[PDB]
């Protein structure tokens, strides 16, 4: 059980994924949204997608 | 029966026969102008009021 600990197999590799999201349900410890316009912009985007146009 | 109707979603037209309000507000204005000019003035003169004798023939 040492070769598996010393080498890696060609083609058997890991990639990296990134994305943007919103986290809700905080107890008043979220963004101020006055210094972060993108939070409100993306919340409006989500609401518009769901059918609400602010 | 008028089918499923969302509760909190804004009232939007979804099917044939639904109504929608259009606020006509058009304001289009285009303009263009150009010009070109060219001028040329030329004056030339030469006069011998008094000609000395040795220059007379010329």
């Amino acid at each position: 059980e040492r070769i598996r600990d010393l080498t890696s197999v060609q083609g058997v590799r890991e990639n990296s994924l990134i994305g943007y999201g919103l986290v809700v349900g905080l107890d008043g410890t979220g963004d101020q949204t006055t210094q972060t316009p993108f939070t409100t912009q993306t919340l409006n985007n989500m609401l518009s997608q769901l059918g609400i146009t602010v | 029966n008028y089918g499923y109707q969302p509760l909190f979603e804004d009232r939007r037209p979804r099917n044939i026969g639904d109504t929608l309000t259009i606020v006509l507000q058009e304001n289009v204005s285009a303009s263009k102008s150009s010009s070109a000019n060219a001028s040329r003035d030329g004056k030339t003169s030469f006069g011998f009021d008094t000609v000395p004798r040795y220059l007379q023939g010329l």
